[PDB]
RNA sequence: GGGG
DNA sequence: TATAATGGGAGTCTGATGC
DNA sequence: GCATCAGAGCCCTAAA
């Protein structure tokens, strides 16, 4: 909303039309430098302001939000590599 | 606060991964609160309803347990046996996986046994300690209804 | 004997007792054993037939009941009853699905998809279904019954102070609260050895606790805060619908560099 | 399929007591207790353990836990070897065994007789804070107390004595769970004082009272300023949830932005300031600037004074705090120069 | 509740 | 900590699928 | 057959 100076929304149906452009990069940056990757959003500005250009993006936060949320119902979410291997998302900052 | 412990003896980033000895909280970057999760121990378990009352139940499938039964164990309106002890009810033994209503589960736990009130002043036609059959004639207007032991409650005259 | 010192019924001399005119009589299916010498079992103790009741091992037990020592009467009562293990709760099925064997059910599963009447079929390949699904996964059918309940990171189920010095917060710890304080008196009452009347009110109580949690309104009333008919938002309100995490915040999401205005 | 009507028709499977049973039972039950004191010095144990003992055979092999203050852990062994010595015992002694399992055995059923007695005290208590069980949970937590505590020989029916601790007990629940925000008891009831004193205030004056109509009433001790702090501190969270509006979109918590994690400016300003921070400290020297980063700390937090500063500078101590000032000073002369702290400075 |  | 007190109050229409 | 469940379009504004 305007008077809270929110972004607009880009929606299921909007994302669906990136996909039909196969616009790869313009829709990844729509789920992640332009919303919730945090570390992503902080970079690509910096860059912006610095002359670079942007760079790849990390997780986006509501994917972590997820996961723990799935947790939180007893659940064991785990990203995996080709080897089958656990990814840790949360760069070791939830395990003991 | 980012690598900041709670009382403020450890404030900065020297120390990573030190937890404060005065109030026990690890200096590292606050988002840790969006990460890290705590559990609850329950006293007795509780079951998941997910695997409960998503249909067809998970867990009454597996166990051949209807919706209806397993409700009925897990909200505690009906018993299920794990060990008979060679227990009968109504002639037929109980097996294994059985259910038994409250009544049911005391007859066979607790025994079965029934309190009559003598009318007050009226005195028994039957002596304590004396084996007795169902129909019986316990007082002018007291008939027992099941065999077992008479017992005594409250003589008022000795 | 009686309250005060007076009042007392205290024998005169010589005589027999006789007992007369009780309140009620109360009828027990029991068997009587009378002991002149000490008695070896206490007061709640289960028997079986055989057992050893009083006097050095003279007089023993012929039915299988629960120990009832009368020490007016002189006499150790046997009431028939059994030592069986029936139980209600979760902890029924966790133990149940725990004595589960996975293969061995597979087996016999398989030797009943070999029967005629289609119908006896279809069941048990919905089983064999679930079977299977453990089977290859590797998990333990008891997982779906809770022991350790997680909670949830607290950013994630926030108390923040608005703008006015206000709090608001997450439904998610009122659910947390309730299941806590129930946990906790659970643990209270056993320690101080509660009927079983009580003990089952709580635990039944700490189910509906952690339904509500995990998921509120599914299985009876919805739990909801005092003075307001709003269900809580439970852990599967949150993830699911329109409003839910994947819909909401997975599949689409609010941009920064974007605009809007009249064309 | 409803949990108060399965627990009202549970409670009703337990018939209610007669006048001579009631007095039987707490009658054994007092009796229990002292025998479990005297069966404690003949054995030399502890009157706890032993009651629990006592008390795990009479419930059965179902309830078996550690109890918090216990010596023992409370497993099959332990319950089995303390039994055992209770149970060895001469026939005098060992009549005390019996009469505390008697006792133990008549306390569970004067309970179980009385929860009918809870249920109709906490109906009464309903719309609270705690749902309808909550209060008959905490409810029954006092008759256990009551039980406990009787003293028969005082000639008062159970009920009486019961009332008193069941209505404490409940209230003592209301006022301990009832707040997100919990509250101590006691400013609980200053609270439900000040409502009960406003409500009175409202009813003679046909309107709201003000802070100072409210600090009159209250005695001693109250100004306006006090009313005022406590309902501050009486305010209750409000859900994050709340829906704006009837539809189902739009919730309170998405008009509330998130102070705690910096904004992508603010990202970018801290490490623009340490970077010129570091590439200002370095320009005069590495060294006098080495001397200096070792005042403050960039992300140490490296202040204290003149104790301290005794150790690796490279000097011994009252210089450090000239070439601190020589530090300040070389820095503020290039600053002029290179005047691109000053926006940093909001 | 209005706008497309 | 002691008269006695003992069982609650309240409110559309679709199609798909498992008893 | 009949009950129980989970579905029922998108973006935006303002009011709370
Ligand atoms: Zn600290």
């Amino acid at each position: 909303g305007k008077a809270q100076f929110g972004g607009q929304r880009f929606g299921e149906m909007e994302v669906w039309a990136l996909e039909a452009y196969g616009a790869a990069h313009t829709l990844q940056e729509m789920l992640t430098l332009k919303s919730d990757d945090i570390e992503g959003r902080n970079a690509a500005y910096e860059a912006i302001i610095k002359g670079e250009d942007v760079p790849e993006p990390s997780v986006p936060e509501s994917f972590r939000v997820l996961v723990k949320e799935l947790q939180a119902l007893a659940l064991d979410v785990q990203t995996l590599d080709e080897k089958d291997n656990p990814v840790d998302i949360f760069e070791g900052l939830a395990s003991k | 606060k980012d690598y900041e412990c709670a009382c403020g003896k450890y404030k900065r980033q020297r120390f990573e991964g030190k937890v404060c000895e005065r109030c026990g909280v690890e200096v590292t970057k606050s988002i840790v609160r969006r990460y890290r999760m705590g559990h609850i121990e329950l006293a007795t378990p509780a079951a998941h309803i997910w695997f409960v009352k998503d249909v067809p139940s998970k867990i009454g499938t597996l166990l051949d347990l209807s919706a209806t039964e397993l409700e009925q164990v897990l909200y505690f309106s009906k018993y299920i046996v794990l060990d008979p002890k060679g227990a009968i009810l109504n002639g037929v033994p109980v097996e294994k996986r059985q259910l038994l209503t409250d009544e049911e589960y005391r007859e066979l736990r607790y025994g079965k046994q029934e309190t009559y009130p003598l009318p007050p002043g009226v005195d028994a036609l039957v002596k304590d300690g004396e084996e007795v059959v169902k129909g019986q004639e316990l007082a002018p207007g007291v008939v027992s209804r099941l065999d077992g032991v008479a017992l005594y409650r409250f003589p008022r005259r000795v | 004997a009686a309250i005060d010192p007076e009042e007392e019924v205290i024998a005169e001399a010589e005589g027999v007792v006789h007992l007369h005119e009780p309140a009620s009589i109360l009828v027990v299916k029991a068997r009587v054993y009378p002991f002149e010498d000490d008695v070896e079992v206490s007061t709640g103790d289960r028997v079986a037939p055989g057992d050893v009741l009083a006097d050095g091992g003279k007089v023993k037990s012929d039915v299988y009941g629960r120990v009832e020592v009368d020490l007016v009467r002189n006499v150790v009562r046997v009431v028939e009853s059994y030592d069986i293990d029936a139980r209600m709760g979760a902890e029924a099925i966790q133990q149940l699905l725990k004595e589960l064997d996975l293969e061995a059910l597979e087996k016999e599963l398989l030797e009943e998809m070999k029967h005629p009447s289609r119908a006896r079929r279809a069941k048990a390949r919905k089983r064999l279904e679930v079977v299977r699904a453990f089977l290859d996964s590797g998990n333990r059918p008891e997982w779906m019954i809770l022991e350790a309940v997680p909670v949830l990171p607290p950013d994630l189920r926030p108390m923040v102070q608005v703008d006015g010095g206000r709090f608001a917060t997450s439904d998610l710890n009122d659910l947390y609260r309730r299941l806590i304080n129930r946990n906790n008196r659970l643990k209270k009452l056993l320690a101080q050895g509660a009927p079983e009347i009580i003990i089952r009110n709580e635990k039944r109580m700490l189910q509906e606790a952690v339904d509500a949690l995990l998921d509120n309104g599914r299985r009876g009333a919805p739990v909801t805060n005092p003075g307001s008919d709003r269900p809580l938002r439970s852990l599967t309100d949150i993830l699911s619908g329109k409003q839910g995490r994947f819909r909401q915040n997975l599949l689409g999401k609010r941009v920064d560099y974007s605009g809007r205005s009249v064309i | 399929s409803d949990p108060v009507r399965q627990y009202l028709h549970e409670i009703g499977q337990v018939p209610l007591l007669t006048l001579e049973e009631e007095v039987e039972l707490a009658r054994k039950v007092e009796e229990g207790m002292e025998a479990i004191k005297k069966l404690s010095e003949i054995t030399g144990l502890d009157p706890d353990l032993i009651r629990e003992v006592v008390r795990a055979k009479i419930l059965g092999s179902a309830r078996v836990r550690h109890i918090p203050g216990l010596k023992e852990t409370l497993d099959p062994k332990t319950v089995e070897e303390i039994d055992q010595k209770l149970k060895s015992l001469p026939k005098e002694h060992k009549r005390y065994l019996h009469i505390a399992r008697e006792g133990e055995a008549a306390r569970q059923h004067l309970i179980e007789a009385n929860l009918r007695l809870v249920v109709s005290i906490a109906k009464k208590y309903t719309g609270r804070g705690l749902s309808f069980l909550d209060l008959i949970q905490e409810g029954n937590q006092g008759l256990i107390r009551a039980v406990e505590k009787f003293e028969y020989k005082r000639r008062f029916k159970f009920s009486t004595y019961a009332t008193w601790w069941i209505r404490q007990a409940i209230n003592r629940a209301i006022a301990d769970q009832a707040r997100t925000i919990r509250i101590p008891v006691h400013m609980v009831e200053t609270i439900n004082k000040l409502s009960r004193t406003a409500r009175q205030l409202q009813q003679e004056l046909g309107r709201e009272p003000t802070y100072e109509e409210i600090a009159e009433a209250m005695g001693p001790g109250w100004d306006a300023k006090r009313v005022e702090e406590t309902l501050k501190i009486a305010q209750e969270p409000v859900s994050l949830e709340t829906p704006i509006g009837d539809e189902k979109d739009s919730f309170y918590g998405d008009f509330i932005p998130d102070e705690h994690l910096p904004s992508p400016v603010d990202a970018a300003t801290q490490s623009l300031l340490s970077e010129e921070l570091e590439k200002a400290l370095s320009k005069l020297s590495e060294r006098e600037a080495m001397v200096l980063k070792l005042r403050k700390g960039l992300i140490d937090g490296r202040e204290h004074t003149l104790e301290e500063v005794g150790a690796f500078f490279g000097v011994t101590r009252e210089r450090i705090r000239q070439i601190e000032n020589k530090a300040l000073r070389k820095l503020k002369y290039h600053e002029s120069r290179t005047r691109k702290l000053r926006d940093f400075l909001d």
